[PDB]
């Protein structure tokens, strides 16, 4: 059981499933980061830097690399 | 620390990351607030301190 952080998101400290990156380029499970933007927040979790888009963007070569990881172990 | 504000930890995931934002920036550290709070939510300390 010997999961990398980089694999984590910061909010549910698990393995990312759906990892998306908001405008700072901080990286979250889209779940964890979607709740945090209903409950009025506008910004980054890990940063405190206020928030530039509303957009998420899935992170697909974080994705390769989690489903890589995931494969082998 | 919060009587009912540390079992919303174990609930609610949002409100745990908050908490442990502030737990860090009063650098209380791994081992020594461990055996003041619960073992499933030490564990996620321990990783929160070493990523975050």
């Amino acid at each position: 059981p010997v999961i990398p952080d980089d694999f984590r998101c910061p909010i549910s400290l698990e393995l990312m499933k759906d990892p998306v990156i908001v405008s700072t380029g901080q990286t979250y499970e889209r779940t964890c980061i979607e709740k945090w933007l209903q409950a009025g927040h506008g910004t980054c979790p890990k940063t405190q830097q206020t928030l530039t888009s509303t957009v998420l963007t899935p992170n697909y070569v974080l994705r390769s690399l989690i489903a890589q990881w995931c494969e082998a172990n | 620390f919060g009587a009912n504000t540390l079992s919303n930890m174990g609930k609610d995931t949002i409100l745990r990351f908050q908490m442990f934002t502030k737990w860090k920036a009063n650098g209380y550290l791994p081992k020594k607030i461990k055996d003041d709070i619960p073992r499933s939510l030490y564990k996620a300390y321990k990783i929160h301190y070493r990523m975050n």
